[PDB]
């Protein structure tokens, strides 16, 4: 079903799934609607899996009264956020519960309110990636990643990145307005077309190291 | 005597999530011992004076 080409190998693997075996370190965390912000989103998108999260806020206190109850360590976390938390993974945890229109349908975000793990540390993780100069560009084995914040500017965005989207760069030439994550390696080879507004090419899924 | 203390707190499950951990933290308490004296003396004529009543 759906298969109407034959390619002489297999992919590698596929976003949001561990490639190597390691040290890792993760996290498990809440999604908090992108609405809830106070100084509004200026970058906007779902909550995609193999994308940048920033922690919010803690929410263990789970009571109402004068006295509550800290059962658990819990944390909040938002699609784009100052301070880094993770990058989403692992997709066999989650369930699909369809779509809109009908069930069965192939998805691929995850709603508000569902828990997920987060990814600190990992040798090897396969990621989609972007471009973030709207030129041509080959980035080769070593290199540094980036994710765009909700409080990027549109002069800064005038390509329409989404959200959490992670973009590569070389050691000089970083974008004006994204977060480098530190310690961060593509440890891959990958080679990117030339980009515009409104027909961003989503770049390919890449090997990276996180940490 | 000794005090026992036992913490540990959870959180949600996670197949390559960290492992969360608990411990304990003993203390110990002392209380001191007093000790008092009291005496007495008594003389010859005293005594034989104060048995005339």
């Amino acid at each position: 079903m759906f298969q109407k080409q034959v390619y002489r190998q297999y992919t590698p693997g596929f976003p949001g799934d561990l490639i190597e075996d390691g040290p890792k370190r993760a996290r498990p965390g809440r999604i908090m609607s992108l609405s809830a912000v106070n100084p509004a989103a200026t970058a906007t998108g779902p909550n995609r899996a193999s994308r940048a999260f920033g922690y919010a806020g803690d929410v263990s206190a789970l009571g109402e009264g004068q006295p509550k109850t800290i059962a658990a360590r819990a944390s909040e976390v938002v699609i784009g956020g100052a301070n880094f938390f993770g990058v989403l993974g692992h997709p066999k945890h989650y369930a699909l519960f369809g779509s809109a229109g009908d069930s069965l349908a192939p998805s691929y975000d995850l709603p508000d309110g569902a828990e997920g793990e987060f990814f600190d540390m990992a040798t090897g993780l396969v990621v989609e990636i972007f471009n973030g100069a709207a030129a041509a560009l080959d980035l080769d084995y070593g290199d540094l990643v980036a994710y765009v914040p909700n409080n990027l500017a549109t002069a800064d965005d005038a390509l329409g990145l989404p959200a959490g989207a992670l973009v590569g760069f070389k050691t000089g030439s970083m974008p004006t307005g994204l977060v480098q994550i530190p310690n961060a390696r593509i440890v891959n080879a990958i080679s990117l077309p030339a980009q515009s507004a409104g027909n961003l090419v989503a770049g390919v899924t890449i090997v990276q190291l996180t940490q | 005597q000794g005090i026992v203390e036992p913490a540990g707190t959870a959180v949600e499950y996670g197949d390559h999530t960290n492992i969360p951990l608990t411990s304990w933290n003993a203390n110990f308490e002392r209380r001191t011992i007093v000790r008092g004296e009291l005496g007495m003396m008594v003389g010859t004529l005293e005594e034989g004076r104060a048995s005339a009543i």
